[PDB]
């Protein structure tokens, strides 16, 4: 039926640290406009299934 | 513009391309790159576009 519960981080401000956990789920601004929690233009969800 | 079967092919070289002014433009329906993140094209150096 398609396994969609498995997700991975796709975007971040910078690279992680060794043995560091990131669980924060916030919209990421890919461009020059604020997102304000809207996944629109230049705004993306960091998690991908 | 030419047709899809006769797609217009253009060679550009010996130029400085400011992809930022195309990136921040919202008039584009789709702005999607494969091998490179769109934010670092201005940070890459190539030839024979």
């Amino acid at each position: 039926g398609g396994n969609y519960n498995y997700r991975y981080r796709l975007f971040r401000k910078s690279n992680l640290k060794p043995f560091e956990r990131d669980i924060s789920t916030e919209i990421y601004q890919a461009g020059s406009t604020p997102c304000n929690g809207v996944q629109g233009f230049n705004c993306y969800f960091p998690l991908q299934s | 513009f030419a047709s899809v079967y006769a797609w217009n092919r253009k060679r550009i070289s010996n130029c400085v391309a400011d992809y930022s002014v195309l990136y921040n433009s919202a008039s584009f329906s789709t702005f999607k790159c494969y091998g490179v993140s769109p934010t670092k094209l201005n940070d890459l150096c190539f030839t024979n576009v």
